[PDB]
Parts: structure tokens; sequence; C-alpha cells
RNA sequence: CGAUCGAAAGGGAGUCGGGUUCAGAUCCCCGAAUCCGGAGUGGCGGAGAUGGGCGCCGCGAGGCGUCCAGUGCGGUAACGCGACCGAUCCCGGAGAAGCCGGCGGGAGCCCCGGGGAGAGUUCUCUUUUCUUUGUGAAGGGCAGGGCGCCCUGGAAUGGGUU
């Protein structure tokens, strides 16, 4: 597994060709977005639930979203 | 006490049949079968009986994995030799090479008057 | 009488060109606020120019003489000196102690070094500089 | 320097967590990794590396044309940074090391004081008794442990220290 400190690079990884899926964790104080690429599962870590809604809307069209709970 | 047996068929305590203690996210303890100790190298001076720095110590055939970087100090002899020996070898080896030109200087001075 | 003069050719002895030889250009003998130690800025040469012989090519000779420098401040216990003295010219306006802030600076300072080391090397004298310590 | 054989306890790269059967699980399923080998077109990105002088132009911000350099960089140093060309040859290291004593660190187990949850006793007493109360490999960061590593400086009224 791979933490990605920034947001920025978090696009690129979801962009990715080999991006088979990006799946959201909604637990407390905490908002989790994980894609599971090819080697690693990167997970982004938001603790700003404006930002984790406005970056839901702003995941690219092509990849596939698994809301989990 | 939750009392543990081994993972493998080797029920021999060898030098490779080396375990380690973990506790699981099932609430349990396993063995882990660790990997023996790697060891820094040896200085090529064959005086110092310590072992080099800035390099890993692992298993030998873990350097094929490693970097370039981890595996030297960007020196002259840098990941084979230590400082000490090299710069006591820098000197050696300028000093003996000035003493071989007084020498010669020495030999056409003795044959200048004879 | 000291010895360590803006004229001496030393050899480096720890760092990353140990076993180099380089040519003192401003001694400081007597420590800086910064720097309480005696030391001097040097400017020496990483990349030793290859041997070149005869029946070889002209354009081939022009690659293998090839100078890289270096310009670095070192301490005196890390230097080794010589006899050996080059009257090479490096003006202390562009090779000085605040190049070591501007990496720009520094290209230029080696690149100064590197220059007139060539033209030095090219005439065939200080020949005992520009060839490697085997060691 | 002798073909070849010779260890399911020696050497030997690299897999762990959950779940699953009437009987198999580091092997099945799910989820996380990792080692080795392969590549003409080399799949991409990054590094090599895009710098300076002169002569014009542009008010400048900067832009064309020549002459060169450029197989990386930083730290006094121990050495560090994500790479950082190089063969035949040579040197060295790891693999690769006995038995015993003492001491220190880190785990696991045991121990004590409380909070929960569920049980046991309650004829009398007992805020009581019992069970349970967590996180893999791999990566990153920080404690902690070790150094026969480096720089300054020169110590007797000798100090440091187990
Ligand atoms: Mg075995
Ligand atoms: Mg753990
Ligand atoms: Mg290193
Ligand atoms: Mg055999
Ligand atoms: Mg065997
Ligand atoms: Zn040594």
């Amino acid at each position: 597994p791979r933490k990605i400190e920034e947001i920025k690079d978090f696009l690129l990884t979801a962009r990715r060709k080999d991006a088979k899926s990006v799946k959201i964790k909604k637990n407390k104080d905490n908002v989790k977005f994980k894609v599971r690429c090819s080697r690693y599962l990167y997970t982004l870590v938001i603790t700003d639930k404006e930002k984790a809604e406005k970056l839901k809307q702003s995941l690219p069209p092509g990849l596939a979203v698994k809301e989990l709970k | 006490v939750q009392r543990l047996t081994y993972r493998r068929r080797l029920s021999y305590n060898t030098a490779s049949n080396k375990t380690r203690l973990s506790r699981t996210p099932g609430n349990r303890i396993v063995y882990l079968y660790t990997k023996k100790v790697g060891k820094a190298p040896k200085s090529a001076c064959g005086v110092c009986p310590g072992r080099l720095r800035g390099v890993r110590a692992v298993r030998p055939k873990v350097l094929m994995r490693l970097s370039k970087t981890k595996k030297h100090v960007s020196r002259a002899y840098g990941g084979s030799m230590c400082a000490k020996c090299v710069r006591d070898r820098i000197k050696r080896a300028f000093l003996i090479e000035e003493q071989k030109i007084v020498v010669k200087v020495l030999k056409a001075q003795a044959q200048s008057q004879k | 009488g000291k010895f360590m003069k803006p004229g001496k050719v030393v050899l480096v002895l720890a760092g990353r060109y140990s076993g180099r030889k380089a040519v003192i250009v401003k001694n400081i003998d007597d420590g800086t606020s910064d720097r309480p130690y005696s030391h001097a800025l040097v400017a020496g040469i990483d990349r030793y120019p290859r041997k070149v012989t005869a029946a070889m090519g002209k354009k081939k000779i022009a690659k293998r003489s090839k100078i890289k420098s270096f310009v670095k401040v070192y301490n005196y216990n890390h230097l080794m000196p010589t006899r050996y003295s080059v009257d090479i010219p490096l003006d202390k306006t562009v090779v000085n102690k605040d190049v070591f802030r501007d990496p720009a600076l520094k290209r230029k300072a080696r690149r100064e070094a590197k220059v007139k080391f060539e033209e030095r090397y090219k005439t065939g004298k200080n020949k005992w500089f520009f060839q490697k310590l085997r060691f």
C-alpha cells in the first residue's frame, strides 16, 4: 500500500491506465479514497468534509466508483 | 496462554529454521520465519576490525535488489575500503613515489662528481 | 616558515575528491567565525585527462584532453601539501568564498578553473599535476 | 584442477491476513504484497541536459545567429541525494562460522491498579470471583539500541567509566 500526501498526485494515479477501480470509505474524522492500480492500492486521506465532497465530483468519468459502506 | 506450533515441516531448531512471534488481526500469536541478520562489508585493508559505514547490512542475494547508492560510499575505494586506510594509502603512495625521485636525484648527484 | 601558500599543489585526503590534486587559490591560516579551523579554498581537477599518444587522430586528442575541475574549501588536515607549485592565474573575482551560495557562480568558478587547466595542460608544463596518483 | 554424484536438519532470492471442508490449506476463495527471468519497435515518465561568451535586435521582459563546454550534485568530514556510461583483467567483501560466563535493549507470557461486556456466588459477607478486551507481509516516519566513525580542542592536582 502507498499513501498519497497531496491531492494533485491522487488525480494522476486515478487517471492512470491501470486504475482498475476507485473506492470511497466514509468513517469518522477521515475520508479515504483508494485507487486500485496494478501494483499498489493508493490511499488519499482527507480530514476535510468539504474537500471530500468536491473531490468526489472531481473524479474522472472513465473510472469505476464503488462507494463502500 | 496459547502454545504454538511450527508452520513448516522442519521441526528442528536449525539456523535456517528461526522464528519470531507476531500478533495477528485475528487476535492470535503466530510464528513468522525470520531472515538471517546481514553484515556490513569488511574493509579491504585487512587491519580495521570495524565494518564499513554507509552500506546496508543484508544477505548477499539482496544486493541484486538494492541500488548502487545503497551499496557504496561516494569516494575512491568507497564501499570497499575505510577512509582511514584510504588516506593512509594516499600518503604512502605519494611519499614513496617522492622518495624514489630523491633516490634518482642522489644517483645522478654521485655520477656527476664520479 | 609557512608553506600553505596560494601557489602550492596539495593532495585531497578526505571527501569525494580523495586522492585528487588541487592548487590552493586562497589560504586562511587563522579561522573565520563560521569556520573556526584553519582552512583553504582550492581549485582542483575531478577527471584527469586520458593518456594521449602518437598514431592517433587530431579530433581524438581533443577528446582525451578534456579536464573536469572542482572548487572546494578544505580543512588543512584533510590536505596533503606537496613541494610542487603551479603558476596558474585564477583571477579571484570569480573564484572566491561566496561562490558556495549560488550554484551558477560555482558553475562559472569550475568553468574558469577548467579553461585555465586545459590551457596549461596543452603546453606540456606542470605535467606532474595532470597525471593521476596511483594508489 | 578436474566428468559426475553426494544433506526433505548444512548453504540457498522471494507470502502474509481473513474466510471456507464430512475429510485439504502460508496451496482453494477474497484482500494485500513480493522474487526471478524476458523484451527489436525498446511502453511512458524522469536522469544524462540543455549552460555561458560574442555580435545584433527588443525600452525591458527576453528573441534569432556564431564560438565553445556539458559520462550528475551537495557536505571541512564521517558521508548524503531517485538515477548518475564503460569491457577483457585484477583486488576485496558477503555466503562463512567454536564453547562458556556476565550485563544491557526489544518482544511474547506472567503480575498489579482501574473502566466496559457477559457470566459465577449471594444462608451471611464480598464496588466481589472468572472469561475477554487486537492488528499481518511490504512501504514511509519516529522512538530505542550499537559504533574499533568524523569535526573543534589539548588533558597531572590525571581524568572518564563498568
Ligand atoms: Mg535447509
Ligand atoms: Mg505489530
Ligand atoms: Mg550509500
Ligand atoms: Mg547434487
Ligand atoms: Mg538442503
Ligand atoms: Zn582500514
